[PDB]
RNA sequence: GGCCAGAACCAGCCCUACUGCAUUAUCCUGUCGGGGAUCAAAAUCCGGCGGGCAACGAAGUGCAAGAAUGGGUCUUGG
RNA sequence: UCGAACCACCUAGUAGCUGGUUCACAUCGAAGUUUCCCUCAGGAUAGCUGGUGCUAGUAGAAGUAUUGUGCGGUAAAGCAA
RNA sequence: UUAGGGAUAUGUGGCGUCAAAACUUAUGGGCUCAUUCUCGAUACGUGAAAAGGGUUGGUGGAUCCACCGGCCCCGAAAAUGGAUGACGCUUAAGCCCAAUUAGUGAUUGCCCAUUAUUCCUUUGGUAAGGGCGGAAACAAAGGAGAAAGUGUAGCCCUUCCGAUGUAGAUGUGGCCUGGAGGUUAGGACGAAGCUUAUGGCGUGAGCCUAAGAUGGACCGGCCUCUAGUGCAGAUCUUGGUUGGCGUA
RNA sequence: AUCGAAUCGCCACCUACAAGACUGGAGCUUGCUCCCUCGAAGGCGCCAAGUAUAUUCAUGAUCACAAGACA
RNA sequence: CGACGUCGCUUUUUGAUCCUUCGAUGUCGGCUCUUCCUAACCUAGCGCCGCAGAAGACGCUAAGGGUUGGAUUGUUCACCCACUGACAGGGAACGUGAGCUGGGUUUAGACCGUCGUGAGACAGGUUGGUUUUACCCUACUUAGCUGGAAAUUGCGAGAA
């Protein structure tokens, strides 16, 4: 929440709404480690990145094997005083954040700034839905990274069985979002068709040598 | 990729002396990375077979045997290798390639993969091109059917190096970062 | 102006592009035979006989001496 | 203050043992091995190092080859010697 | 294998992030799935035997049987929570081979040293050379210098080579302190002493200037001589101070 | 109101979804044939509100943060 | 169950060594209190016996929870009397002395036996024999005040 001083300064200066350049990444069907490595390098290079749908990441192997790995991680604990010991997060977004954090120099101010430049969500929240098209990382997608014969796990199920408590809520929110977006996209089809028709018709009205140039460069 | 071994013919003899005014002349086929290695293998074979050492011998010729035109062929390779546990083991294998050097390089890679045998523990006995009706293994024989055809599945196609990108729009070819 | 910058030229140095000579035969190409397969063929393969330069930027091969004369030097001095 | 009191002096008693030992650059640069010692936590002695040179500055050179000519009883081999 | 600095190129080791390099290279070939010290990536070295069995190879024999190899699995049990360095990796970022932009055209993919090559500067030589009879001419309103020399603010110039180091040896027109014989200066228009975001010089020991809104009467340089002549620590000596602490 | 600042693509056509061992549609002969919009392009934006013989730019004097920024 | 052989594991036994500590790291046992391991005594599930039933044996997963009261002895160990579902084995500087206790071992007093000419000796027996200091840092237990997202700044702007 902004302070009254900041609001007063903004009113005095008389400026418009400002949004920094932010890249939104849809992490569905992505390999956890490779995605984390790419994101960490980009953060160190100085980008602002927001990742969505963290509950649909993939890890190679079997769900039982990865759950056992997580339980082995959970065993680690400072015996003398556990309140000071390692803190084990169960949400998929927190899992991804920790994985990225392990690939950064987290004990320097540069590393902390890079880490704070990252925001992670489960599903797609309303404040991110309408901000523009999302991107993918081609060199970290399952259908080009895993051989299809081998089994794989989905991070959401593993988190749900090791202690995450909001899988059903996330599923219901995702279903509602998809239904709403589908209705909106079913609308405006007439507008899209009208624009396509107008572009098709403009060729007969534009000058002929311009038509020839477009044909020569393949945009006809 | 072109094969990493070349086909060398080495012709040599023992230096003449009073005891042996007219020594015998020997010819040797080898597959080596270069002619220095070829000469080394030739002298090793001469020492272990005819009791003639490189310090008392002459090399009359060391040339490269050119390959024939590229045609899909069946190659039979008779090869052998040494290991401490089992002594010497000799085997005969069949490959499909376009040249003798390619077949021998494939055989070396196969031996390294399936038996952990390195270059200097391997001796090549023979290599030849054989007809289709003389092939004994089905894994090789399946490739000369008259109506062979198959699709390409589970492909990983990478873009041209100048056009590769890091972040790309979801259902779009537009690049976002590089 | 004994300050800060840009460009030009000179000497030196550094890194580029531009390349000829030897070799090829277990090879190249026709024809006859058998051999294979087919639905009939061809092709992979083996003998003879006649010609040869695989020469497109031939070849993953053995040497190379191509600046009469392209850029860098806040890495050197004018 | 006692398995030999206290005070002053010989007395700054002796210690092969423990501790210390005050400015800067420059040219060079080791040894824990030999022999003797009531010698084994110490010395003397040769070796390794520094300084000073003398002598006609290529000399009487060499942790290396080649050729010629001597020496040897380990590795291996043998028990049918 | 090491004087003070640039540029270029390498060694050992590496090229998923941490972390520079294949923004995860190829238009290279095979093998491997590992459920609570959680496969593997451990040169030296810092875990594993006898004996046994999922896939992929090889010798023989029949008309399907024995044999023996690769990778994997069982055999394999300890004391704080933990270690291929961490995360992670399985169309590997694992193991065995093999390349350099790829059957297209012949020769060095890339990254990192107190090493190699080259350039600038210093210092010392078993150092190597040249010059040193002032050529001539020239007032303000082209300039200076030019020493027969171990060592300096080096007599001047050119050239080549070496440069780390405990115990230890030696050298220095090398630094600093109290006093003596000489010589040359300074001071009430302010000596010694003391203070410093006072700069300048020297590789350095140190030297010199500035300011004092400090002080109030002595003292600097150079050549020789001389010694009770240089401090961070000795459960060091003497004096003062100090956290514990407004605490027990 | 100090405040001078670094940042230099925007859209009410991307801003919905799923699958890479099967993507436009059929046919049997199951890898070939035929048909179609021909199966590797989000839309704009880069100096006349649009492709035409219209129109002010200096002396800010040869580089210098871009002396300008609500596209 | 398993001879004759043969391969391994462990550091809860004793040896072997002499790397650290001699201008000092308080040393046996018990009491108190916490935590860890599994080579599993009881409690939960399974499998198999030469398992008719009952009572048992030999295995596998499993360390979550339990594992006692007394006589003699300084004891650890041992043995006996009882109760019980059972009375398992170990580590933590042979856990734990500025936490206690001081019975043992190991000063100076004294007696006995054996040894010695003697002063004296004996991992032989016996009796008597000072247990010091926290108010410092950290750890732990409770108890108060208070800034801060560029984690104190930029005006550097991201709403589940
Ligand atoms: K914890
Ligand atoms: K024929
Ligand atoms: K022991
Ligand atoms: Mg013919
Ligand atoms: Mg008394
Ligand atoms: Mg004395
Ligand atoms: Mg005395
Ligand atoms: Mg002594
Ligand atoms: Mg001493
Ligand atoms: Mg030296
Ligand atoms: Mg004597
Ligand atoms: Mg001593
Ligand atoms: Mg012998
Ligand atoms: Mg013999
Ligand atoms: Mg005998
Ligand atoms: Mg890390
Ligand atoms: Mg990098
Ligand atoms: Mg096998
Ligand atoms: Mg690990
Ligand atoms: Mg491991
Ligand atoms: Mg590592
Ligand atoms: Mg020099
Ligand atoms: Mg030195
Ligand atoms: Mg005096
Ligand atoms: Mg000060
Ligand atoms: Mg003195
Ligand atoms: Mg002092
Ligand atoms: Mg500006
Ligand atoms: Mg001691
Ligand atoms: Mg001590
Ligand atoms: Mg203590
Ligand atoms: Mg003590
Ligand atoms: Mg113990
Ligand atoms: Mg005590
Ligand atoms: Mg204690
Ligand atoms: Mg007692
Ligand atoms: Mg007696
Ligand atoms: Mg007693
Ligand atoms: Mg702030
Ligand atoms: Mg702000």
């Amino acid at each position: 929440f902004p302070s009254r001083k900041d609001a007063f300064r903004a009113q005095r200066k008389g400026a418009k709404k400002h949004r920094p350049e932010i890249i939104v990444i849809d992490l569905k069907d992505h390999v956890l480690g490779r995605a984390a490595a790419v994101v960490a390098k980009q953060l160190l290079l100085g980008k602002k990145i927001t990742v969505v749908r963290c509950e649909q990441l993939n890890i190679a192997g079997t769900e039982i094997r990865n759950k056992i790995k997580y339980l082995q991680y959970l065993r680690k604990r400072k015996l003398t005083n556990p309140t000071k010991g390692p803190f084990h997060h169960r949400a998929p977004s927190d899992v991804f954040v920790r994985t990225v954090r392990s690939m950064l120099p987290r004990y320097t101010k540069r590393g902390m700034k890079a880490l704070n430049s990252l925001v992670a969500y489960e599903g797609i929240p309303p404040n991110v839905v309408r901000t523009g098209g999302r991107v993918v990382i081609p060199r970290a997608q399952r259908h080009v990274c895993y051989r299809s014969e081998r089994p794989y796990t989905v991070l959401g199920n593993m988190c749900k069985h090791v202690g995450w408590k909001y899988s059903d809520v996330v599923a219901n929110l995702e279903k509602a979002r998809v239904e709403k977006a589908s209705r909106h996209h079913e609308k405006q089809a007439k507008l899209r068709d009208a624009w396509k028709s107008a572009r098709k018709e403009a060729l007969a009205k534009m000058p002929k040598h311009n038509v020839e140039v477009l044909k020569k460069f393949g945009y006809a | 990729v072109k094969p990493h071994l070349r086909h060398y013919q080495v012709v040599g003899r023992e230096s003449p002396s009073e005891k042996n005014p007219e020594p015998t002349v020997y010819k040797f086929e080898v597959f080596a990375p270069n002619f220095v290695v070829a000469k080394s293998r030739f002298w090793r074979m001469m020492r272990v077979k005819n009791k003639v050492k490189a310090t008392h011998g002459d090399v009359l010729s060391c040339k490269v045997v050119k390959d024939a035109k590229l045609v899909a062929r069946n190659y039979l390779v008779d090869i052998a290798y040494y290991s401490q546990r089992c002594g010497y083991t000799r085997m005969v294998k069949e490959f499909r390639d376009v040249s003798k050097t390619g077949a021998v390089s494939q055989a070396y890679h196969d031996l390294a993969s399936r038996h952990r045998a390195r270059y200097h523990n391997i001796e090549v006995l023979n290599v030849k091109s054989i007809p289709d009706h003389e092939v004994k293994h089905l894994s090789i024989a399946q490739y000369h059917a008259p109506n062979l055809s198959f699709p390409l599945l589970q492909r990983r196609t990478k873009a041209t190096r100048k056009d590769r990108a890091i972040f790309v729009k979801k259902n779009t070819k537009r690049a976002v970062v590089a």
